[PDB]
RNA sequence: AGGAUAAGUGCAUUAUGUUUAUGUGGUGAUUUGCCCUUCUGUAGCCA
RNA sequence: GGCUGUCGUCAGCUCGUGUUGUGAAAUGUUGGGUUAAGUCCCGCAACGAGCGCAACCCUUAUCCUUUGUUGCCAGCGGUCCGGCCGGGAACUCAAAGGAGACUGCCAGUGAUAAACUGGAGGAAGGUGGGGAUGACGUCAAGUCAUCAUGGCCCUUACGACCAGGGCUACACACGUGCUACAAUGGCGCAUACAAAGAGAAGCGACCUCGCGAGAGCAAGCGGACCUCAUAAAGUGCGUCGUAGUCCGGAUUGGAGUCUGCAACUCGACUCCAUGAAGUCGGAAUCGCUAGUAAUCGUGGAUCAGAAUGCCACGGUGAAUACGU
RNA sequence: CUUGAGUCUCGUAGAGGGGGGUAGAAUUCCAGGUGUAGCGGUGAAAUGCGUAGAGAUCUGGAGGAAUACCGGUGGCGAAGGCGGCCCCCUGGACGAAGACUGACGCUCAGGUGCGAAAGCGUGGGGAGCAAACAGGAUUAGAUACCCUGGUAGUCCACGCCGUAAACGAUGUCGACUUGGAGGUUGUGCCCUUGAGGCGUGGCUUCCGGAGCUAACGCGUUAAGUCGACCGCCUGGGGAGUACGGCCGCAAGGUUAAAACUCAAAUGAAUUGACGGGGGCCCGCACAAGCGGUGGAGCAUGUGGUUUAAUUCGAUGCAACGCGA
């Protein structure tokens, strides 16, 4: 991004940028944080069986947003209803609702003060 | 086979012309390599259609190579079922090489005293629709116009296309699917 | 197989690729079967079988989107 | 089991040796025979300790 | 990159070693398979069967699968406190109740195998296919079927398991 | 396997129309044009200069046969035509395409291709 | 393919009881790292105190 | 005049996708098959 | 043991590791689209990395750039008008820094997309032209005969000094290549321009001898200095008609030469007279995308003596690449 | 008693059984009319048929098997078994309300009864196809492969011992265990809104959960959880034969074995290779061409063949202008 990737064969140095920026927005998750997080949250069951897969293997609790052509076994938290869009991926999942927002209110006396604001 | 298209590369011209016509016929009239006899066998033979007629020294050269000239061909194609043939249009480019090459076979064999007079005789011959490659003109544009009904083992892909989505026409193709 | 009516979109040629479905449906459709009484239902009568690779191909135009290849 | 040549079509070519030496003519073959006998006979002679290249130089 | 089970003692037992063959399809390569059992003492569900080029880097691939997806499991006294035939995939092999005054009876790498499993002495016989691949299983499904001492009265023996979540 | 196309050899009907029956198969063509009381005015078939093998049912053997019978009944003066088919074989529509261009109306292309009930039992020696 | 660096080469030949082992080894220290460089001047220009002999300039 | 659902313009070889001769038996890659843990323990085998 | 040929430039293979199955083992390393490419868009248990491939690399192409001889010459002198030399630096020109061109742009194509093709200025566009350039590895593949080497044999020999004979015979078949069968060529006469390289027991101007090749002597040389070297085909004009000719020139008689006492069979080159096979060859069958292919000469490696080959160079220099 | 099962009327689906009735059209034939040379067969092919007039076509008669498409993964029968359509005689199943009986139940050694098909006695019948038998085609042949004539046979009915892949592949029958949907059907409800949905049963099939398998696969019709009660197995080959009892005009059928041989035989699946099953891809490997070896002669290597010996190494691609 500085613009210091320069080869006096351009090819071989944009062919390796697009590369880098698929790295970039497949990565872009864990890249800017701390390490393994504390719970998976798998939106998608259809097609993104290996995020499931993995999470099971880690040990690491799943939230799940489970579809009619899934089961809601197999998995330590559901919200039944639809994989695609706003319909139950941050209608329940953001500052709309209150029961993501009363669970964090139980974040304020245990490991911080004060961090309600980060979080939907 | 092949990994992409590669197309034809540039040719250079001749100490003698600037004009491609000349410059294409006396490079496929080139034999031993050597093109600089050439250029004077295309202009020998030029002068001499010339004396025949005035009014061009183009006169039997322009309607020979339009008349021993192809348009069409067949090739032969078949993995099961019964023998088939499939047609193709092919390239102006070697329409026109076909027909300079059985130019110049015809000629150098027709045994007249100087190559000059061989190939104006010779275009003089075919001009006229009755030379020596009137015929392979003929029949082999017969053989490709006719084979235009069959297709690559028709019997099989006939069920095959419309179960894979397609047509439920009868259609000529490149070795698939009809 | 022509048919007597024409096409849609027609012209002075009949043809049968348009506008037919029942015609030599289990007459000619045959290839040396001789004369049977139960054999068809598991040599012949294979609708069951030739269902599922055409529900196959319909399923495939869906997942072809979902993976975004368009 | 093809084993391709594995370092001596690979030389010369901003890639350095373990001669450099200048000769040419007839006379090559007597400065070459010369400079085989010389990296045979001395790394014997300081073959006390353990050795990492050998280069030789006229 | 994984949580990981240990036991405070080594176990390395290797069970099978083979090797891998496409033939033509780059023809042969030198690559072992590798099967290889880690237990605890009072048994585990760990079992590794893992591959590379030599043998030495395909077994330690094999033990490091022998103790990822696998969790150590436990059984007080070296009997098991029920007579029942654990069965896994056509390899089946029986227990009953016995004495501490026998310790193993078994041959080959299986005596092995159950000195950690804690099922040694009531060790019966085993019956459908026992070469090592399979044979091995003991600790496994034969604590999976497993019973364990608790109670202080056999007449309360039933009326403890109930209580202990209601 | 052409009737006469020269006049006076043989007897004529001159009646300006006719119909044809087009018996369609996988291994041959009989088309044959006959006049409007049921009186063959001349035939023609696929193997009418020798085609064999799968190429003598096919379009273009299809096709030279339609053209070798609509030749000859212009010499038993007809002028129009009408047509039966008789199979889902190949070729049955290059003939159709071939009677219109020797120069006749093809208006009228009746399907009366006939049902075998299957009385017989077909020709097997084999696995299949 | 690699034709850039020296990069450290050695066939072993030696026998025992049994008869005769052997070891290649290919040793890879670096693709512009050890060996020369090419230079980066021509020689023609460098260390030229006149610049001339005659050349027609006097 | 019901051969008039006009093809429900839902349609595509329509259910065996077939056939023109064959050629012996075994054979490559290791003699430490060894480099993860206290106690309850392990690969020739040990804390 | 060392070493190497194959698949193939296949377009894939492998190293560490997880996972799914009881596992053998897969997966990746497989699909679609795209490529020299594991390159690049899409995507499933593959993740991370290396190999093949890309790269650095030497070379060319204009063109910038410096040296200015053993290289060059627009004007100028000696002058037969030759850089031989007084002299000059515009100039190629040699070897090297390199510049320029990146599938980067635009347009079409392509699933958005890698990338292919077209488009253009320019010396030059298809990852600019050329070359380097080829994975793990089965194949019991081939060398114990470069060389290494045990088990294991001779060591008055399975060692070693000396002469002569033979592979290269000739019956033919077979691999490869050479030059012809034509006239795009040969001939006659007249006429032209190279690149590159080899020469310290060597070659080598002049010399005298020689039908020519060469010979012995020798200034000279270190090869951009001197010599192989008249480079040939090609070019100019005229000529030739499928007749073995106006193509081809083998055999053979007979003379002259080379390294060496010593050229007969086994060696090589020059030259005089006559003169045959061969009309583009069947089954079979390969190489080639452009300095290629074809074709003509040249030098060199080898090298006691000598080439039709190979290897590299320069002359003259092509058809087309739809399609699998 | 009903919580098992049995039974009446009412309704409904279907090729169950036994016996009757009936139409159109391809192959095939005859006749007459019209009309001329191939027709047939197949991978391609020949044998075959045909000028004594074939093939085809109009009109009209002949005849027997056969009956599409609807027809489906449907449904029926005891399992195998049942197929044009309809009725008569009658079975067995599927639903629903009124009504009744009230363990009348479960399994089954022995047992009697009972056939897809051909085999097979007699009667009916024969258009096409066919073992055999001939002949073609294929090839080391050619009995397999493929075709053509051509007979018993096929084709009908009963009858004689009932053979088999004679099956919810899974004994019999029943109770219990998350469903959803397909085929198709009683019936309540719907815009009766398309083989649909919901309510409640039906056989019958896809899909997958608890549980099960070695794998395929099963999963409410189990291969789950089980129940009672009967059948049957103890490595393979040799053997579903021998041997024994029995039935059968008659070939046969039926349960079902060893010496001997032998370390296996056998269920499943991975990857390579491979399809001649389906489909995809590449190298100047072809093509698009051009030239070359193979033919001449020569150069040079190979073998053949030869002598004292004409030395080996190497044998399409991976030997032969290569070690050498």
């Amino acid at each position: 991004q500085d613009g210091t990737f320069d080869k006096l064969t351009k090819k071989e140095a944009l062919m390796r940028t697009r590369e880098l920026e698929k790295l970039e927005n497949s990565l872009g998750g864990i890249k800017d944080m701390g390490g393994l997080p504390d719970a998976l949250f798998v939106i998608d069951a259809d097609h993104e069986h290996i995020a499931i897969k993995e999470a099971n293997n880690l040990g690491i609790p799943v939230f799940a947003i489970v579809d009619t052509n899934s089961d809601p076994d197999g998995v330590d938290f559901v919200i039944p209803g639809n994989d695609d869009a706003i319909r139950a991926v941050t209608l329940y999942l953001g500052a709309v609702a209150a029961t993501v927002r009363e669970g964090r209110s139980q974040d304020l006396a245990s490991q911080a003060e004060e961090s309600f604001v980060e979080a939907e | 086979p092949r990994r992409r298209v590669i197309g034809q590369r540039k040719i250079l011209p001749d100490p003698k012309f600037g004009s491609e016509l000349l410059a294409k016929f006396v490079n496929i009239l080139m034999v031993d390599g050597k093109k600089s006899t050439a250029e004077s066998i295309v202009y020998s033979a030029l002068e001499t259609l010339a004396q025949r007629s005035g009014k061009s020294e183009l006169e039997a050269f322009e309607v020979a190579l339009e008349n021993v000239r192809p348009t069409v061909e067949v090739k032969s194609r078949r993995v099961g079922g019964s023998t088939y043939q499939v047609p193709v249009e092919v390239r102006p480019v070697r329409r026109n090489a076909l027909a300079m090459r059985w130019i110049v076979e015809a000629a150098r064999k027709r045994g007249d005293k100087s190559m000059a007079l061989r190939l104006a005789n010779e275009l003089s011959d075919a001009a006229e629709n009755k030379g020596t490659a009137v015929k392979k003109r003929e029949d082999v544009h017969r053989m490709a116009e006719a084979n235009k009904a069959f297709a690559h083992y028709r019997w099989l892909s006939l069920r095959s296309f419309s179960h894979q989505a397609g047509a439920s026409s009868k259609q000529p193709a490149l070795g698939y699917l009809n | 197989p022509v048919i007597k009516v024409r096409e849609n979109e027609p012209f002075d040629v009949a043809l049968r690729r348009f506008k037919r479905s029942c015609e030599k449906a289990g007459v000619l459709a045959e290839v040396r079967r001789r004369e049977f009484y139960e054999k068809p239902t598991t040599e012949r009568k294979r609708a069951k079988a030739s269902a599922v690779k055409r529900h196959a191909k319909k399923l495939a135009r869906e997942n072809a989107r979902r993976t975004r290849l368009y | 089991g093809q084993k391709v040549h594995p370092n001596g079509i690979r030389l010369g070519i901003v890639k350095p040796w373990n001669s450099t030496w200048f000769a040419n003519t007839k006379e090559f073959a007597d400065n070459l025979d010369s400079d085989f006998k010389v990296r045979q006979y001395l790394t014997k002679e300081l073959a006390k300790a353990s050795v990492s290249r050998i280069v030789i130089e006229r | 990159a994984h949580i990981e089970k240990q036991a405070g003692e080594l176990q390395e037992k290797l069970i099978a070693v083979n090797r891998v063959s496409k033939t033509v399809k780059g023809g042969r390569i030198f690559s072992f398979t590798a099967l290889t059992v880690v237990g605890d003492g009072n048994g585990r569900v760990g079992f590794g069967y893992g591959k590379a080029r030599e043998v030495p880097a395909a077994i330690q691939k094999a033990m490091e699968k022998a103790r990822r997806n696998m969790i150590n499991v436990a059984l007080n006294n070296g009997t098991l406190q029920h007579p029942v035939k654990g069965v896994h995939t056509g390899s089946r092999v029986f227990m009953q109740p016995a004495s501490e005054g026998t310790g193993i009876i078994a041959g080959g790498a299986m005596r092995a195998v159950l000195e950690v499993a804690g099922v040694h002495n009531v060790l019966a016989k085993a019956y459908g296919s026992t070469n090592p691949i399979n044979v091995v299983r003991a600790t496994i499904d034969g604590l999976e079927n497993m019973n364990s001492p608790e109670m202080v009265a056999a007449k309360r023996g039933k009326s403890v398991e109930e209580i202990l979540g209601k | 396997a052409k009737a006469p196309i020269r006049a006076r050899k043989r007897v004529r009907k001159q009646v300006s129309d006719g119909v044809a029956h087009i018996h369609a198969s996988f291994n041959n063509t009989i088309v044959t044009i006959t006049d409007r009381q049921g009186n063959a005015l001349g035939w023609a078939t696929a193997g009418g200069s020798g085609f064999r093998g799968s190429r003598k049912s096919t379009p273009f053997a299809a096709q030279v046969a339609a053209e070798r019978c609509a030749d000859a009944v212009k010499e038993y003066g007809i002028k129009n035509l009408e047509v039966m088919v008789k199979g889902p074989g190949p070729g049955r529509e290059s003939t159709i395409r071939a009677l219109n261009a020797a120069g006749f109306r093809i208006t009228n292309i009746t399907d009366v291709t006939p049902i075998p009930h299957n009385g017989c039992r077909p020709p097997k020696k084999r696995r299949v | 393919h690699t034709l850039r660096a020296d990069i450290d080469y050695n066939t072993s030949e030696a026998h025992t009881t049994y008869g005769v082992i052997g070891v290649k080894v290919w040793i890879f220290k670096g693709e512009i790292l050890g060996g020369m460089a090419a230079v980066e001047q021509p020689e023609k220009p460098a260390a030229q105190p006149k610049k001339q002999q005659r050349k027609g300039r006097k």
